[PDB]
This record gives C-alpha cells, sequence and structure tokens, in this order.
C-alpha cells in the first residue's frame, strides 16, 4: 500500500547537469588538494636546493591549478543550480497537478494549511537538497578523503595522529546533537508560549481591558518571557561551548603535528616542507568534517519534505469519471436521492441517512434545518464533490457517477457557504462561468445580485482589482459577486448554500426576488437556517440531525413537522 | 538575505545614545569583554608568528632541544585563546538575552495600556511580525553581531601590524589580493541581489496562485477552471525556473571564487616567499607564517561588510521599538472619580463620532436610559449600533457631545470604576487557552468554584460542562475550536454574569446555534439581565417584544425610538425592517 511514486524521477530527465556539477566539483578539490603540496615542493626541492626555475615554475604552476579550481567550482554551481531548479519546477508542477485533482475528502486528509506548506516550503527544501548532493555532499567528502590520503601519501607514520583526532570530534558532534536537540525543540515550545500570549491579549484586548485584567496578563506574559529567556541561554550555551572546544582540539592537532613530526624530521624520516603541507592538509580534513556534520543536520529535516511531498504524489483522487460516461448536452433541472447515507470520517455516526427525496426541474425548495443538520453536505452530493455511502443521487433521473463530470458540473451553479474570489479583475471573477459572456449579460447578473451599483462606483468599475482571496471586498459584496458569478454561467441547477450572511435582511429578498424572473426555468434550492427565509421557496425541505424531517408548506410542515416546531419556537 | 535598500534614519545616535542606555547597567561586564576579544584576537594573530618562529629556531638549525618550549608556548596561547572564546561567548548570551527580555516586558506593558484604535487600525499579524523581527534583530546583533564586528577589527589589523613589520615587500604581495576580494566581491553581491529579488517576485506570485487555489479549489472544481488555473501555473512556473536558475547562480559562486583568491594568496606567497627565501632576504618559517595569513583577506572582509549591514539594519528596528514605547497611554484623570453604587443610568447629548474623522459613523445622537429598562438599539449594517459599545466602554472618545453614567460624565470617571459597573457580551466574544473554570473566573478572581457552578447553573452551562471530556477543569484550546459558537456564547454569558455589572451591553449572536442551546441561551439572557439596566443589539424577536425602549437606527442617524407596538403603527422605518423580515 501507500503508492510507488518516486522524486527521483524528477531528476534524471537533467541527469548530464547532475554528473557535470559533482566532476566540476572535484577538480575543485583536486586543485584545491594540490596546493600544499606545491608549497612542500617549493621550499624542500627549490630553496633547499637552491634553483630559481623550480620555485618559479611551480609557483607560475598554482596560479594555473587555482584558476583551474575556479573554472571547477563555478562550473559545479551552475550546472547543479540548472538541475537542481529544473527539478524543483518539475515537482512542483506534478504537485499542483495532483492538487487541482484532489476532491473533499482527499483534502480532509492533507489538510489545506498542510498541502499549501507541502508545495510551497518542502519543494525548496528538496530544491536545497538535489542543489545540496550536487556541490558541498561531494565537495566536502573529497577534502576529508583526500586531505587523508594527502597526509598518508607524505607520511604514513604522522598519520596516526588522525586516529587521536577524528573520534573526540566525531564524539564532541553526536554529544552536541544529542543534547542540543531536545534544548533547541525547547526553545521553540517556549517561542510560541511568547506568541500565543501576544495574540491572544491582542485578539481579545477589549475583553482584558473592560474585565480590569491587564495586569494579570502583564504576569502571564513574564511566564513566557522568562521560559524563553531560559529556554534560550540553556541551549546556546552548548553551542558557545561545542565551538571552542572544536577549535582547541583542532589547534591540539597543530601541537601533535609539529612535536610529533618534531621528531621525524629529527631523524632525517621527512623534510621542512612536507611539515607544512601536513599542517594544510590537517586543517582541510577537520574543517570538512565539520560540513559533513551541519549536512547531516540537514538531511534528516529534509526528508521530512521527501515523505511529505511523496504522500501527495500518492494519493488517489477520490471522484473519477467512468470510462464511459455519459454526456449531457443539457439538464432538465430534475433531482433526487435514494436512500442517501453519508459519513465524512468512519469513526463517527452518519451525517446524513435514509435521505429520500425528489425535486421536478423548474422548482424553488428552501433546505431548511439548524445548525450542523447536514444541508451543505446534501447539496455537495449534487455536483459530485462527494459521494454516497449508502445510496445514490441523481440529475435527470441519472446516477451522477454515470455521467462527465464537466457536463454535469458545467450545468450546476453553487454559491458556497464561505466566499472565494480569485486575483484579476471583477469582470474577470465574473466571467468564470462563461468566457464569452458579454457586458451586458454581466452588468444583467451583477443587478439581480445588487451589486452592479457597488461595481459602477468603483474608479475603475468592472476592471476593479480583485485581491488574493478577495480580501479587499466585504463580506457582503464578495457574497453578491459570487451570486453574480452564479447566475451568469446561466445554470439548470442552482445551489445558494446559506448566501444571505453578510447583507442587509431586505438587500436579501431583493436578490431572491430577482431570480424567479432569471432563474426562469431553473431548479433552485436555497439554504437557510432560519424561517423567514425558507418561506421565500415553494416547498420547505427539513433536515434534523441528519435526518430529512418534513417536506412541504408552512402550514403541513407546523402541524405534521417537530423539527420545523422547535426552529418556530426558537425564531418566534 | 540580501537587502532591499538602507534603511532611512531619523538621527541613529540619538536611538544609538538610548539603545546603550540598556546597557548601562552591565558596563562593567561589556568593558571586561572588549578586552576579552581583544586579547583572544592578537593571541590569534600570533599563532601564526610562533608556527613559523618554531620552524626558523627550532626545526630549521636542527636545535630539536628547543622543541618542547615552543610546543608549551603554542599549547598555552591557544588554550587561552578558546578558553576566552568561551567567556565572551557565555558572557554575551545571558547579558544580550537579559536586554530582550526587557524589551520584551516593556512592548508587552505597552501593549495593555495603548489605545484600543491601533489593533484596530493594523492587522494583528503584522504587528507581531514586524515587532519580533525587530526584537530579533536587536538580539542578534547585541548578543554576536557587535563583538564579532569589534574582533574582525582588531584581527585585521594585528595582521597587518605584524606582516608588515616581517616583510614589507611580502605584505604588499599578501595584500595585493584585497582590491581582487572587493572587487569580486562588490560585482557578484549587486547580481545575486538583483536576481534574488527578480526570483522573489516570480515566486511570491506563485505562491500565491498556489495558496489561492488550494483554498478555493471547491470552487475551482464547481466551475471547471482545472486547465485554466493549470496554464496560469505553467507560464508563471516557468518563468520561475529560468529567473531561479539565475538567482542561484549568483548566490553560489561567491564561495568558488572566494576560494580562487584563496589559493591566488597561496601561490604569490608560496612562489614570491620562497624566492625570498633564496636571496636570504626572508627564512622559511616567515613563507609558513605568511601563509598563515593568506586568508585573513577575503570572507573576513566580507563578514566586516555584511556585519556592518546588520548594524544599520539593528538600529532602524531599534528606532521601530522605541517608538511604540513612546506611544500614548490611556490615562484617567486627576479629577476622574470612582463610581457611587446606583443603579445606572445612561445619557447621550447629542454625540458626534467617527473613526477616520473624514467619514462621521455617529451624528447627533441623543437618548436617555432608565435603570432596570431592557433597551434595544435596532438597525441595518451601516447604523453605529455597535459603535455605541466602544463609545460607552471608552475603547473611544466622542468628538461632539458627551456621554454620561449615572450623573456624571463618562469622560470624568475613572476607566477602572467604569469597566467594573458596565458589562459586555460582543457578537463574538474572545475565549482564552485555560480552563473553562479560569475562563468563568475571569470576571471575578476571588470566587470560589463552589460559587461558580452554583452560578453556572443559572445560565444552563453546568450541563454541558460538567459533560466535558475534563469537566471544569477541561483545557480550551484554540480559543474554544473544540467547542460549538453556541456554547461559547453561553460561556461568555456566564462570564459576564460573574463579574456582576450594574450595566450590560449585550450583542447576543443567532446565526448557528443549535435550537436546543437556542431556547438555553435566552433563559441565560433573562437571568443576565435579571437586576440591571440592559443595552441589546437585538437579533431576536421575543427581545423587541420585552423591550421597556426600543431605539432604531439608520446611516449613522437616530430616527425612531419608543416601544415594539407603537412602532409599528408608524410605518416609518421599524415598521419596514419589521414586515420586512417579520411579515411571513
Ligand atoms: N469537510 C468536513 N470534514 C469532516 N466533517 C465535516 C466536514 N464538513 C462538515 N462536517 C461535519 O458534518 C456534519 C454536517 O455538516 P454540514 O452539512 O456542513 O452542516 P450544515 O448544517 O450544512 N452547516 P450550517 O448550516 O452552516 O451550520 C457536521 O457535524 C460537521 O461537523
Ligand atoms: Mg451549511
Amino acid at each position: 500500500g501507500g503508492g510507488s511514486k518516486t522524486l527521483a524521477r524528477y531528476l534524471k530527465p537533467y541527469w548530464i547537469f547532475a554528473v557535470l556539477a559533482p566532476l566540476f566539483m572535484v577538480v575543485e578539490v583536486i586543485c584545491d588538494l594540490s596546493q600544499p603540496t606545491l608549497l612542500a615542493r617549493i621550499v624542500d626541492e627549490g630553496i633547499a636546493r637552491g634553483d630559481f626555475s623550480l620555485v618559479l615554475k611551480t609557483g607560475i604552476l598554482m596560479l594555473i591549478v587555482a584558476l583551474i579550481g575556479a573554472v571547477g567550482g563555478i562550473g559545479c554551481t551552475v550546472f547543479a543550480s540548472y538541475a537542481s531548479q529544473n527539478f524543483g519546477a518539475d515537482l512542483r508542477r506534478d504537485l499542483f497537478r495532483k492538487v487541482l485533482s484532489f476532491s473533499i475528502s482527499n483534502v480532509n486528509r492533507f489538510h489545506t494549511s498542510s498541502l499549501i506548506t507541502r508545495l510551497t516550503n518542502d519543494v525548496t527544501q528538496l530544491q536545497n537538497l538535489v542543489m545540496m548532493l550536487l556541490r558541498i555532499v561531494v565537495r566536502a567528502p573529497l577534502l576529508f578523503v583526500g586531505g587523508i590520503v594527502m597526509a598518508v601519501s607524505i607520511n604514513v607514520k604522522l598519520s596516526s595522529v588522525l586516529i587521536f583526532l577524528i573520534p573526540p570530534i566525531v564524539l564532541l558532534f553526536v554529544w552536541l546533537t544529542k543534547k542540543g536537540n531536545p534544548l533547541f525543540r525547547k526553545i521553540q515550545e517556549s517561542t510560541d508560549e511568547v506568541n500565543r500570549v501576544v495574540r491572544e491579549n491582542l485578539l481579545g484586548v477589549r475583553v482584558v481591558r473592560a474585565f480590569r485584567r491587564e495586569e494579570y496578563e502583564n504576569e502571564n506574559f513574564r511566564k513566557a518571557n522568562e521560559s524563553l529567556r531560559r529556554s534560550i541561554i540553556s541551549a546556546f550555551s552548548l553551542i558557545v561551548f561545542a565551538l571552542p572546544l572544536f577549535i582547541f582540539i583542532v589547534n591540539m592537532g597543530m601541537i601533535a603535528v609539529l612535536w610529533f613530526g618534531g621528531v621525524l624530521v629529527r631523524n632525517n624520516q621527512m623534510e621542512i616542507g612536507s611539515i607544512m603541507a601536513y599542517t594544510n592538509y590537517l586543517m582541510q580534513i577537520m574543517f570538512s568534517l565539520m560540513m559533513i556534520g551541519n549536512i547531516l543536520n540537514f538531511i534528516v529535516r529534509a526528508s521530512a519534505s521527501a515523505k511529505r511531498v511523496l504522500e501527495v504524489l500518492n494519493e488517489k483522487p477520490a471522484i473519477e469519471e467512468a470510462d464511459n460516461a455519459l454526456a449531457l448536452p443539457n439538464v432538465e433541472g430534475s433531482v433526487s436521492f435514494e436512500n442517501v447515507e453519508f459519513r465524512y470520517f468512519e469513526n463517527t455516526d452518519p451525517v446524513l441517512s435514509g435521505v429520500n427525496f425528489s425535486v421536478k426541474p423548474g422548482s424553488l425548495v428552501a433546505v431548511l434545518g439548524e445548525t450542523g443538520s447536514g444541508k451543505s453536505t446534501l447539496m455537495n452530493l449534487i455536483p459530485r464533490l462527494i459521494d454516497p455511502e449508502r445510496g445514490r443521487v441523481e440529475v435527470d433521473e441519472l446516477d451522477v457517477r454515470t455521467v462527465k463530470l464537466k457536463d454535469l458540473r458545467g450545468h450546476i451553479s453553487a454559491v458556497p457557504q464561505e466566499t472565494v474570489l480569485f486575483s484579476g479583475t471583477i469582470k474577470e471573477n465574473l466571467k468564470w462561468g462563461r468566457e464569452d459572456a458579454t457586458d451586458d449579460e454581466i452588468v444583467e447578473a451583477a443587478k439581480i445580485a445588487q451589486i452592479h451599483d457597488f461595481i459602477i462606483s468603483l474608479p475603475e468599475g468592472y476592471d476593479s482589482r480583485v485581491e488574493r482571496g478577495g480580501r479587499n471586498f466585504s463580506g457582503g459584496q464578495k457574497q453578491r459577486l459570487s451570486i453574480a458569478r452564479a447566475l451568469v454561467k446561466k445554470p439548470k441547477v442552482l445551489i445558494l448554500d446559506d448566501c444571505t450572511s453578510s447583507v442587509d435582511p431586505i438587500t436579501e429578498k431583493r436578490i431572491l426576488d430577482g431570480l424567479k424572473r432569471y432563474t426562469k426555468g431553473c431548479t433552485t434550492f436555497i439554504i437557510t437556517q432560519k424561517i423567514p427565509t425558507a418561506l421565500l421557496a415553494d416547498k420547505i425541505l427539513v433536515l434534523h440531525e441528519g435526518k430529512v424531517a418534513g417536506f412541504g408548506t408552512h402550514k403541513e410542515l407546523l402541524e405534521h413537522c417537530k423539527p420545523y416546531r422547535e426552529i418556530y419556537e426558537s425564531q418566534f | 538575505g540580501p537587502i532591499l535598500e538602507k534603511p532611512a534614519l531619523k538621527n541613529p545616535t540619538a536611538t544609538l545614545r538610548r539603545l546603550l542606555g540598556y546597557l548601562r547597567p552591565h558596563t562593567f561586564t561589556l568593558i571586561m569583554v572588549f578586552v576579552f576579544v581583544t586579547v583572544s584576537s592578537i593571541l590569534g594573530v600570533l599563532s601564526p608568528y610562533l608556527i613559523g618562529k618554531t620552524i626558523d629556531v627550532v626545526f630549521v638549525p636542527r636545535r630539536f632541544d628547543l622543541l618542547p618550549r615552543y610546543m608549551l608556548i603554542l599549547g598555552t596561547i591557544y588554550a587561552l585563546t578558546s578558553l576566552l572564546f568561551w567567556l565572551q561567548g557565555k558572557i554575551m548570551l545571558t547579558l544580550s538575552q537579559d536586554v530582550v527580555f526587557r524589551l520584551r516586558k516593556e512592548l508587552f506593558e505597552k501593549l495593555q495600556r495603548v489605545p484600543v484604535g491601533f489593533f484596530d487600525r493594523t492587522p494583528h499579524g503584522d504587528i507581531i511580525s514586524r515587532v519580533i523581527n525587530d526584537v530579533d534583530n536587536i538580539n542578534n546583533v547585541l548578543g554576536n553581531s557587535i563583538i564579532q564586528f569589534f574582533s574582525g577589527i582588531v584581527t585585521l589589523a594585528g595582521a597587518v601590524i605584524m606582516m608588515f613589520r616581517v616583510n614589507v615587500i611580502l605584505s604588499l604581495v599578501t595584500l595585493s589580493i584585497v582590491p581582487l576580494t572587493v572587487l569580486i566581491t562588490q560585482i557578484v553581491s549587486s547580481q545575486t541581489r538583483k536576481y534574488f529579488y527578480e526570483n522573489q517576485r516570480v515566486l511570491g506570485q506563485l505562491n500565491g496562485i498556489i495558496e489561492e487555489d488550494i483554498s478555493g479549489l471547491t470552487v475551482i472544481k464547481l466551475f471547471t477552471r482545472e486547465e485554466k488555473e493549470m496554464e496560469k501555473f505553467d507560464r508563471v512556473n516557468e518563468s520561475l525556473r529560468k529567473v531561479g536558475t539565475k538567482a542561484q547562480i549568483f548566490s553560489g559562486v561567491l564561495p568558488p571564487l572566494m576560494n580562487m583568491v584563496n589559493n591566488l594568496g597561496f601561490a604569490l606567497i608560496s612562489g614570491f616567499g620562497g624566492w625570498l627565501a633564496l636571496k636570504d632576504i626572508i627564512t622559511v618559517g616567515t613563507i609558513a607564517t605568511f601563509i598563515g595569513y593568506s586568508r585573513q583577506f577575503t570572507r573576513p572582509l566580507n563578514e566586516l561588510s555584511n556585519q556592518f549591514n546588520m548594524i544599520q539594519m539593528a538600529l532602524a528596528s531599534a528606532e521601530r521599538i522605541f517608538e511604540i514605547l513612546d506611544l500614548e497611554e490611556e490615562k484617567d484623570d486627576p479629577d476622574a472619580v470612582e463610581l457611587r453604587e446606583v443603579r445606572g443610568e445612561i445619557e447621550f447629548k447629542n454625540v458626534w463620532f467617527s473613526y477616520d474623522k473624514k467619514k462621521p459613523v455617529l451624528k447627533d445622537i441623543t437618548f436617555h436610559i432608565k435603570p432596570g429598562q431592557k433597551v434595544a438599539l435596532v438597525g441595518p449594517t451601516g447604523s453605529g449600533k455597535t459603535t455605541i459599545v466602544n463609545l460607552l466602554m471608552r475603547f473611544y472618545d466622542v468628538d461632539r457631545g458627551q456621554i454620561l453614567v449615572d450623573g456624571i460624565d463618562i469622560r470624568k470617571i475613572k476607566r477602572s470604576s467604569l469597566r467594573s459597573s458596565i458589562g459586555i457580551v460582543l457578537q463574538d466574544t474572545i475565549l482564552f487557552s485555560t480552563t473553562v473554570k479560569e475562563n468563568l473566573k475571569y470576571g471575578n478572581p476571588g470566587a470560589t468554584d463552589e460559587e461558580i457552578k452554583e452560578a453556572a447553573k443559572l445560565t444552563h452551562s453546568d450541563h454541558f460542562i460538567k459533560h466535558l471530556p475534563e469537566g471544569y477543569e477541561t483545557v480550551l484550546t484554540d480559543n474554544g475550536e473544540d467547542l460549538s459558537q453556541g456554547q461559547r456564547q453561553l460561556l461568555a454569558i456566564t462570564r459576564a454574569f460573574l463579574a456582576n455589572p450594574k450595566i450590560l451591553i449585550l450583542d447576543e449572536a443567532t446565526s448557528n446555534v443549535d435550537t436546543k442551546t437556542e431556547k438555553s441561551i435566552q433563559a441565560a439572557m433573562w437571568k443576565l439581565m435579571e437586576g440591571k439596566t440592559s443595552i441589546i443589539i437585538a437579533h431576536r424577536l421575543n427581545t423587541i417584544k420585552n423591550a421597556d425602549l426600543i431605539i432604531v437606527l439608520r446611516d449613522g442617524e437616530i430616527v425612531e425610538m419608543g416601544k415594539h407596538d407603537e412602532l409599528i403603527q408608524k410605518r416609518g422605518f421599524y415598521y419596514e425592517l419589521f414586515t420586512s423580515q417579520y411579515g411571513l
């Protein structure tokens, strides 16, 4: 189970880039490892033997090697950059391509917040990881291993001092990580507490102020302030001791090299240049070992992005069109439910059950019930956003699982509870239902939606700017904007999920009265938790606790439908 | 990341002076660090000198009998160098943290005493990020960047001075790489900054497309907009691929370039040094010592250049924090008196108020409330019935006219007694992430839980509260997210009740409540108002009928008043609103 999708396929088409980056990096490493040996040659075979040519020609040769290694390093960065970037572009696309296909139930698993972070942050993390794999993940372990090779190449005996220098450093890194990890995580806990106290004081400032509890809040901020101070000292005191101890060990590396190497030159076994070359190789090996440690710290965090990204790539969309799905060139607006039962998660009792009702085309029906009766779910079944757990859902006497989704949804217009608009212009948003829609047709819809006058009073009007999510418009005008957007589609089924929340009670009737003259020949559902609104419709469908309680008019329901009485009692 | 523009300064010295005032109590300790950083940096430039000196004295003349003496001096020079780093580090650690602790304490105290208007003007997320980053910028520069910048100076000067006192020509040869370092860095820097922002632009657009499309997927599918959305993503993404490659290149070439300059220095020192050794002008150990300086003029220069930029960036943030600390505070008046135990008379006298002083919100509002009377201020959106609460709680102050309680002007009353004598249940009040028992106690600290449960029953809360996972001990994280809204309105009612004020403002929502709790919240409303004056932004039928007074608002103007039945007959505005909503 799970899925066999793999992120190592987004790099494959750039394998050339992915192999040139490390190769170019080795040239840099070889050129960087060459310098101390060429120096040792300058002193041992040049100065010691008195010949300028030696010193001169190898001096010139060290310059040439430096630039060669410079071409190496830039070439790695350039090539690793391409591979890195094309990877993230290809990754991101498929990630977005997947998310676009997700259903309510898919999104319900990877929550929408985590989904966004998975396509933004994790994509950059993975990009970085690939960049990293192709440059310093090649560089550092080559300097480390090559530096050891060189030291061994210069003098085997003196290399034994690496056996004494490397274990304490590795042990230092292991200790620092295993002790610093929960202490750094403790900072995040103490930071969030500071953030929470500040937020709740901003959020409910009028509460804390009116209740004369300001001083109690200063007290509660001190607790979060001190905890944060404490957890930061205790954690960083580790780092503040780790760095100097690392440098000390490295410096005793030098000591050991000059002392043990000192008794080697005395025995005529090692010239003076070789000691100079050895000190530099020594530092090379050590600092590289430090870089390797930091790489390890980033990989463990990086792989958490790999898993998260892979879960999205492995997720099958819950709603799928059948192979030979029916085409719907038109829809009458007949809408039926037969023994529909629905559940969101399989640990709870049903949110809909035994739902049986039908609606002839053209009719205006108010779906009415208290909070969490199941109205929004019930409506969500009509355009196949979710599927019945038991029973089925029909449109023009056809199971919706049998019809093309683009067709079915092309004939249904919904107006969701929470309203969402998209960046660009008002006219662009309103044409989401019809891109061939003329301005007259748009103004028409906006007039019925009682928003055309708000739009017309904007400096740019219909070409006014819609900001991300519709943040620059109030909840009232956004709702009306989407109602207009719903109507421009010219639907044969129209769902209005509680979309009178942010308007005047009077403006409400203006909208709904105009539908009758514009939804002429359109099955309309008007969802509400309040009776006055429901009375505008021809017939009232009453949901209570996930079941249908009654289906008729005010007089019938007031007599026979007890949940309708409870609503009436709570309102009048 | 690469800075965009240099921060404007309203006299940095004055803010510097002020910021240095936080360092005054720890002056003796701060001097001690500067000399530690000083000596530890000098001993750091001495090291490569001794390495050349050891070569020249111990190794070359084969005089190895002097080796344990030189290795003993080194071994202690090193030991002291790392001893000083640990001191310098751990001293500044609890020094700078002790400073930002003060700044955090002070800023939060400013929160509880600044006018409520600042929380209504700017978004809360903005004013926390901007503030907490500014505090971090100070923390960064104070505990790290300053002493690291100072060390960089002593080290750099220390190495040049000792270089020149050894050999002048070889010093000129080594310092030849400085103009190379500066020329290279400057060019790469501007490119990196350019494409950093060009990439940040395209990425923020692309991320924008992602965040909104995932949040509005349900709409995207309803409008079958998958392909068009996909096409909008592709063209941006394809352009991010192209720019991101460039940003990634220039942000990554400075290290191999700096490395090259190091290797170019190593080469020169080795060649020119070795060629000066072959004329007895310098020693071999001298060459070793200069190699020990060959990387002292690349990245440490850039570190200085960027530590200097963090300093500037810090001072700007310091300049922001000080201004927030300088904002005016809600103070009382010397003539403001404590409230006498009255029953609660409220009065408005031709009051005018707005928020931006351009568009008026309330215009000439004048009314009078009698102790005990339930009053319902009705009206559509754009009225100002909500704006009443703020003015009456003195969250804001009227421009024209005056508000007064029990005969004394509200502005001549201590805010303490005013806010104790007046209760408030806003439309969507705020809970705290504590326990239920603690939340209801928030109004009356000195109130036993035995008394609370006795009062919790008198508002229809005790039932569902004990039916919680941990009863009254239950922690409601994220401000009651796991509670239904109807249940939270109840908790707000129970809370306001325990404070027991003689004046009451109420905005009980009716929208998303279940019919069960709905009858119990209004029953709680009756026990809530039982005994006190009440003002209610009514949304219920059975409250505008029992109203001792209804005051109809419209467009910021008080238009109609009088009781329910009376206002139906006028056929003016109340009748409209009523029959256009209750005329079922
Ligand atoms: N996306 C979801 N995932 C899991 N559970 C859900 C989801 N949406 C709704 N529910 C639950 O399913 C039940 C029915 O939800 P829903 O149909 O939205 O109620 P509703 O009465 O239509 N909304 P409202 O009229 O605004 O109170 C409720 O108990 C919800 O808590
Ligand atoms: Mg709903």
